[PDB]
């Protein structure tokens, strides 16, 4: 049976089944076709169980997804640990895992506890790791700290003098000439007077221990060389090509740096991805993060139920949080939301609006004492009265 | 309390507002500036914040 | 045509509630038991008279 | 004849509304009278509704309990400023001119806003946003574009004082108070079409009705007398702000009739609207609260609403229902996974009421003839008409010669009665199921074994509660939706919750295990223990020595798959691949290969099942465990619910059987190690702790590269936890080596029964180290944890590194080390229910609404849209395979098998 | 150079016309003021030339199904 004889026969016979399904049987079909023989007979057999399966497989209507939802994500939390973890490794930066990973998503707070980002490299420098350093220099956020081998602090003669190691200037690419010029063309009213692998500072002839203190840790702590509001970055190597893991958060700075691969490039705060890419990108973004927190623990929750949130949090352009700031806060029901609050000027809101409570939810029915509109609560009968 | 500025203050419960710490020593009778340094040491970064 | 299960439900707890009330069994059914199987067994036996309205 | 409320649209109520809805015009401030009695014209009258007892409502006839009371309306002399809507009547004065009362606004102007408006109606808050803007655009304004006249500033003096700022002559600046009269005349000339962009409905909230002209009166009913211990009627504050009010506004009007001062008149304006604004709401915002007789604040309208425990919040509670009990539970295989053990004291409580039909009307007779002490009992019988009698032993003889059709009799809980099964906390969907009753004795809830994990229930004190429906369609609905049988795959993963847990799995494996072999008589005796129907046995395979015949678990096992079954996969005792892949190869090569070929091929790490014949490997978790349960989601998903239900109901006791009478322990020497693998777990140790004081003596000496993420000394703890770490790992991978299958800890372990590999080494080889919030130990004196140790050191002993397992015995300062790490273990259990339940809770307020509509939409309970075709593929996640809309694979090999067989 | 459409977390976007408009309006019984809303400011709305009142159809990506539409508006 030639190929395209079975994907006639697919069209013809399943075409109600979604472009994944569909393609997934042809492939199978084809390669157990190439290994077994198979005639047209057990194809059209195979189909109509593969459509008579899909057809039992559809969810009926009256079905109450939101409340299962809720369910499944809430009961794997209680088994799932609860931060109080330091976890130390090497060539990893730490990041929020856990509940309060997933209860900062879910709230959508606006800057996470620890962003971070993960930056792809382009075809040029993905295969070799002395590229991915120089992209790394491009995007390390370098400082004189980390430049630093040590630092001495005497604060009783006025001076400071910061030991600078030879291996991590290399490491960055800078030099103690091209610092100290970085340096004093940022700090215009300094004096530098450097002498072989020391800096040598002066705030410009200061009296008080404490001016001198805040000078010297201002220089210290100053960016040379970087992206703002980047720190320590590890570039490792998954699968075959190099990968830049780094911290801190410039999503819509790093997209420019030659080098990087803006197609791939992704980061930890869904706010910044909403605000560069769009709001499609946040939905999505959402739950990859929810499924990888997930995956971590090793529970395993399907994933339409994280679509469904995800899909009711960015419902108006905007990312709100679920909870009562943005989403149960704004409740249309003036009933639902009456047994939620303290005052009483949202019944008077409502009656000047002229707003209508549509009774479609559990709340105001459940108060009412009328039938959920869920499930059973939705059919309606009919009998012809003749019987036998 | 010692502030971000380098600021000394006291919080006594009574008082609904804290007070500048030269100002709390001055009124228990300890008046002269160089007493007031010397009561709480003489170590001379510790003398030059004070 | 596919009866959802809330919609058997449903079915199922209006003719036990008509049978209760005085309503007469379309089957033979076995002496000694409750309105609810005896709906059962009617609608095992698919002789059901309530149809659904669908929008 | 009875219909359901669709739908609820709030608005203002007019005045003519009122006057009409009204029956009496109260006029006169009288109270109960003192003989009880409500007096003419009174706040109580008999137009009101009586809830007093033994007199009539004058309205509709109603005695008290029966009449619902009906309202009543004060005819105000003057205009009252309405406290809710000060702010609102002070907002739109800001945005209408002084003169034509239009909005201040351009016409394109208008028609932008009109559209946003329409577009953003669903979105409250976007609406109110809107709404604030148009507000601060009319507002900025100071002439009117269609009159061109000054609009004089507009000042809000709260609660209900309204200022205009006027410029005299001499271009001062002079507050002007606007009477309530001027600002209804202010509101009525507004247009129809101006009021959507200023936020109003032409239809049920008009402008001019937020000056209130009529006071509806409430009910009586509403405002009841709760009398008091000493007999004295205690009166509703609603009742005395009401007298308050009839009277001050009798006194504005005669004072009005007589020409008086304007002065004396705006003093009983003020005081009718003060008294007006504390009855709506005595917590007012710059309102002073109105003392009781007793100097409290009374509780008014606005107070009668917005309580926790008031109409609001307070009628969604948990309260003891009827029909209910709680006990503790005790387990029992020996019944159905869909039945429930009932203690016979609470069987004679838990009625349910049974309708008297033609087809059982015996056994309601023998039931009631019975009386209410022997178990198959009644003990409430009701007539057709509807009196309640209870049965006793005096008229026990009689109620049954008299009880024909149309009576109804609450009879005692019997097998086969549907009941609700709960135990709190309830988390998940699964936490509330049905299950048919089994009336036995003694005092405990029996529950099925394979059931405890959904309900996630120990038999160590745990108690559950279960109702009883008793209405027809509850029963129904309890009976079709909740059933035990319909639960078996879970909603959260697409896998089987409902399996074996501990021994199902261990005597599976046993029964199952390679080299088992079985005698005639245990056959039999398993076979009639298990309820499977047989009547001869198969052929034996293999002779004893002396000549009895012999029966492999394989075939006793597959006498219970289905006929037509065929799967195959990899379980958890895979240690040598090689075999597996031989098999794999063979199997893919043939797809139905002799039976003879496998048996010498045969692996008990490689699970294979020919037309029901367990030709290969052995039975662990991934049969049908918590999860992974393989054979149980194929019969699940292919033979029905029922043929599953069997199944498990057969399985769960075959493997009770062979495990109980093949007999399986465990005792010290499960844990005894050879001197060979405890000197290698010795040397592991003096290596690990030699590699960490060196370590140290690097850090000390000042030879450590700090990576840029960590200091030196987080460098230091960083590299030392991963050692220890490894080491741990080495000496636990050297235990499991020395420790063979045939011991029943490992056999416990490697089959997924219970317990984890790290169990075993930390009893047997080594314990580990200790850490609190993932960092080593370091909270005590200063600079050492105890006060053994030297102050400022480092080493691997000091600081929570154990090096004895359980079987050897800690030292004290390791045993101190592990009470840390097991408080913090306790700590964080403590807490983490909480915040779970929490989130939990954030989670279902949100999204308890949503509902797939009969066109596969989702939409939002305001109408919006939320999703098409729900999940993407409209497939739900409990008849999605695990993920996957269909597997077509195993579609592909069960078709190809069936038709090529 | 680069566009946000080229990003993996982008889908692609599309605008309707009337005829399409209103036929999908008409399919599920919803008026405008029903479907989800994108703000005018997103970057999709600013690479493509819509306007206020439109209907954007966006072709997800679906690990389900693979292919899935999706429908916003777009408001201020
Ligand atoms: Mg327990
Ligand atoms: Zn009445
Ligand atoms: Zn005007």
């Amino acid at each position: 049976v030639s190929l395209s004889t079975i994907k006639s026969l697919i069209e013809k016979k399943g075409a109600n089944l979604p472009e994944n399904v569909k393609s997934e049987l042809y492939e199978k079909l084809k390669k157990y076709n190439e290994k077994y023989k198979l005639t047209k007979a057990e194809i059209e057999a195979i189909i109509d169980d593969v459509v008579k399966e899909y057809e039992r497989a559809l969810v009926e209507p009256g079905e109450p997804v939101g409340t299962v939802a809720a369910q499944s994500i809430g009961e794997p939390s209680t088994q799932m640990t609860l931060n109080t973890f330091h976890y130390a490794g090497v060539a990893e930066i730490n990041v929020t895992l856990g509940l309060p990973r997933i209860i900062e998503i879910v709230d959508a707070r606006k800057n996470p506890s620890t962003p971070m980002m993960t930056v792809y490299l382009d075809e040029e420098h993905r295969y070799d790791r002395a590229k991915a350093e120089e992209v790394a220099r491009r995007i390390e956020g370098t400082t004189l700290e980390n430049l630093a081998r040590s630092t001495t602090l005497d604060l009783i003669n006025f001076e400071f003098i910061v030991e600078i190691d030879p291996e991590r200037l290399e490491r960055s690419g800078l030099t103690m000439e091209k610092v100290v010029k970085k340096l004093e063309s940022s700090f215009k009213s300094a004096e530098f007077e450097v002498d072989g692998y020391t800096l040598i500072v002066r705030p410009k002839k200061a009296d008080k221990i404490s001016d001198l203190r805040r000078f010297a840790e201002k220089i210290k702590k100053h960016r040379l060389k970087g992206l703002s509001g980047v720190g320590k970055t590890i570039v490792r190597k998954e699968g075959d090509e190099y990968v830049i893991y780094t911290e801190g958060s410039n999503f819509k700075q790093v997209l420019k740096v030659p080098g990087v691969d803006p197609t791939r490039t992704r980061t930890n705060n869904i706010h910044e991805i909403a605000e560069v890419l769009g709001i499609e990108a946040a939905r999505n973004a959402i739950i990859d993060e929810i499924v990888s927190t997930m995956q971590e623990q090793g529970l395993e929750v399907d994933i339409r139920h994280i679509m469904l949130v995800a899909d009711m949090m960015t419902l108006d352009g905007i990312v709100r949080p679920i909870g009562r700031h943005g989403v149960v806060g704004e409740k249309s029901s003036v009933l639902a939301r009456a047994a939620f609050e303290i005052t009483v000027q949202h019944l008077f809101e409502a009656a000047e609006k002229g707003e209508v409570d549509n009774l479609n939810g559990v709340i105001e029915n459940v108060l009412i004492g009328q039938p959920v509109p869920v499930g059973t609560g939705m059919v309606k009968l009919t009998m012809k009265l003749p019987l036998r | 309390e010692r502030r971000k500025d380098g600021i000394l203050y006291v919080d006594i419960p009574n008082v609904p507002k804290p007070v500048k710490f030269v100002y709390v020593m001055r009124a228990l009778g300890l008046e002269r500036d160089k007493d007031i340094v010397e009561a709480v040491g003489n170590d001379p970064e510790v003398q030059q914040i004070m | 045509f596919k009866y959802t299960r809330f919609e058997k439900a449903r079915i199922i707890g209006a003719r036990a509630l008509q049978i209760s009330m005085g309503a007469p069994v379309l089957i033979d059914v076995p002496p000694g038991i409750t309105p609810l199987e005896a709906a059962i067994l009617e609608f095992e036996k698919g002789v059901i008279p309530i149809t659904v309205i669908r929008p | 004849m009875k219909k359901v409320i669709g739908s609820i649209e709030f608005g203002i109520l007019s005045p003519q509304e009122i006057r009409k809805m009204s029956a009496v015009e109260v006029t006169v401030p009288d109270t109960y009278d003192d003989d009880g009695y409500p007096i003419e014209g009174g706040v109580m009258d008999k137009r009101m509704g009586v809830i007093d007892p033994g007199l009539r409502c004058e309205t509709c006839g109603g005695r008290a309990g029966e009449c619902p009371g009906h309202f009543g309306h004060i005819e105000l002399a003057r205009p009252v400023i309405h406290v809710g809507f000060a702010k609102t009547i002070y907002r739109i004065l800001e945005s209408t001119c002084r003169e034509c009362g239009r909005i201040k606004l351009t016409d394109e102007e208008i028609e932008e806003y009109m559209k946003k408006i329409e577009l953003a109606r669903n979105r409250r808050s976007e609406f109110n946003e809107i709404i604030k803007e148009i507000h601060k655009k009319a507002k900025e304004r100071m002439v009117c574009p269609h009159c061109g006249a000054p609009q004089y500033p507009i000042k809000f003096e709260k609660p209900t004082i309204y200022w205009e700022i006027r410029k005299d002559e001499q271009g001062n600046e002079y507050r002007h108070r606007l009477m309530p009269t001027e600002v209804r005349d202010w509101l009525e000339k507004i247009p129809d079409k101006d009021l959507p962009l200023l936020g109003l409905d032409p239809e049920k909230s008009r402008p001019e009705w937020m000056v209130l002209t009529v006071l509806p009166v409430p009910p009586v009913t509403a405002r009841p007398s709760i009398t008091l211990e000493t007999g004295i009627r205690a009166e509703d504050d609603l009742t005395h702000k009401l007298v308050d009010i009839i009277r001050i506004n009798n006194r504005l009007k005669q004072n009005i009739e007589a020409g008086a001062p304007q002065l004396i008149i705006e003093d009983l304006w003020d005081l009718l609207q003060y008294h007006v604004t504390t009855y709506i709401n005595n917590e007012a915002p710059g309102v002073p609260p109105a003392k009781h007789k007793s100097g409290r604040p009374l509780k008014t309208l606005a107070q009668r609403l917005k309580g926790k425990e008031g109409r609001f919040r307070g009628n969604l509670s948990g309260k003891r229902v009827n029909f209910s009990a709680r006990t503790v539970i005790s387990p029992d295989p020996m019944i159905s996974i869909n039945e429930v053990g009932v203690p016979v004291e609470v069987a004679m409580e838990l009625t349910v009421p049974e309708k008297v039909t033609e087809f059982n009307i015996e056994r309601l007779r023998k039931m009631v003839l019975n009386g209410p002490d022997k178990y198959p009992g009644a003990n409430y019988v009701i007539d057709p008409e509807g009196r309640r009698r209870r049965i006793m032993d005096s008229n026990k003889e009689t109620l049954a010669n008299q009880l024909d059709i149309g009576w109804t009799v609450e009879r005692h809980l019997m097998d086969g009665d549907i009941v609700l099964f709960n135990r709190q906390p309830s988390l998940h969907r699964m936490s509330i199921m049905a299950h048919r009753v089994r009336v036995m004795p003694y005092r405990t809830f029996r529950l099925n074994l394979a059931v405890c994990p959904p309900y996630n229930a120990d038999f160590d004190g745990d108690e559950m509660n279960l109702h009883v429906p008793q209405t027809e369609e509850a029963q129904a609905e309890a009976r079709i939706l909740m059933e035990v049988q319909n639960h078996i795959i879970s909603p959260r993963y697409g896998g089987p919750i409902i399996g074996g847990i501990q021994d199902h799995i261990s005597g599976g494996y046993l029964l199952t295990r390679e080299g088992a072999y079985f005698t005639r008589d245990e056959v039999e005796q398993m076979l009639m223990f298990a309820g499977v129907d047989i009547t001869e046995l198969p052929e034996p395979d293999k002779y004893d020595e002396n000549g009895n015949p012999l029966w492999s678990g394989k075939t006793i096992f597959s006498l219970l798959l289905p006929e037509d079954l065929t799967v195959w996969y990899r379980n958890k005792l895979c240690d040598e691949p090689e075999r597996c892949e031989a098999l794999e190869k063979l199997i893919e090569e043939k797809l139905m290969p002799d039976p003879e070929e496998v048996r010498k091929l045969a692996y008990d790490g490689f699970v294979y099942i020919q037309n029901g014949k367990l030709l290969s490997g052995a039975i662990d978790k991934k049969a049908y465990g918590r999860e992974d349960g393989i054979i149980l989601d194929l019969i699940v998903r292919e033979y029905g619910v029922e043929r599953a239900r069997q199944f498990l109901d057969q399985v769960t006791k075959l493997t009770i059987w062979v495990i109980t009478h093949k007999g399986f322990t465990t005792g010290i020497d499960d844990e005894d190690l050879p001197e060979e693998a405890r000197d290698r777990i010795r040397e592991i140790i003096r290596e690990a702790e030699e590699r960490v004081n060196k370590l140290i003596e690097a850090y000390k000496r000042g030879e450590l590269e700090p990576l840029p993420g960590k200091s030196l000394e987080d460098t230091l703890e960083s590299l030392i936890m991963a050692v220890l770490a490894e080491a741990r790992d080495n000496a636990g991978a050297v235990a499991e080596k020395y420790l063979g299958m045939d011991n029943h800890t490992v056999i416990m372990a490697k089959t997924g029964a219970r317990g984890k590999i790290l169990n075993i080494t930390q009893m047997a080889a080594l314990l580990g180290q200790q850490s609190i919030r993932g960092k080593r130990l370091y909270r005590g004196f200063r600079g050492r944890v105890l006060s053994h140790f030297k102050p400022g050191d480092l080493g691997a002993r000091a600081k929570g590194f154990v090096v004895n397992s359980y079987k050897s015995g800690l030292t004290p300062q390791e045993y101190f080390f592990h009470a840390m790490g097991g408080r913090e273990g306790l700590v964080d259990t403590a807490v983490r229910t909480a915040q779970s339940g929490y989130m939990q809770r954030r989670l279902i307020n949100a999204l308890q609404d949503l509902k797939v509509e009969y066109d596969g939409t989702v939409r939002s309970p305001e109408g919006i849209i939320v999703q098409f075709k729900y999940g993407e593929d409209g497939v739900d996640p409990m008849k999605s395979w695990r993920g996957k809309t269909v597997d077509v694979d195993r579609i592909i090999v069960r078709t190809l098998l069936k038709m090529r067989g | 150079e680069f566009s946000i459409f080229d990003h993996v977390l982008v889908p692609e976007h599309r605008v309707l016309s009337e005829e399409e408009k209103k036929a999908l309006l008409e399919k599920y019984k919803i008026t405008l003021a029903q479907l989800p809303q994108i703000k005018a400011s997103d970057p999709a709305v600013k690479a493509l030339g819509a306007k206020p009142g439109d209907v954007i159809e966006i072709k997800r990506k679906s690990p389900t199904a693979g292919v899935y539409y999706y429908y916003r508006v777009v408001v201020e």
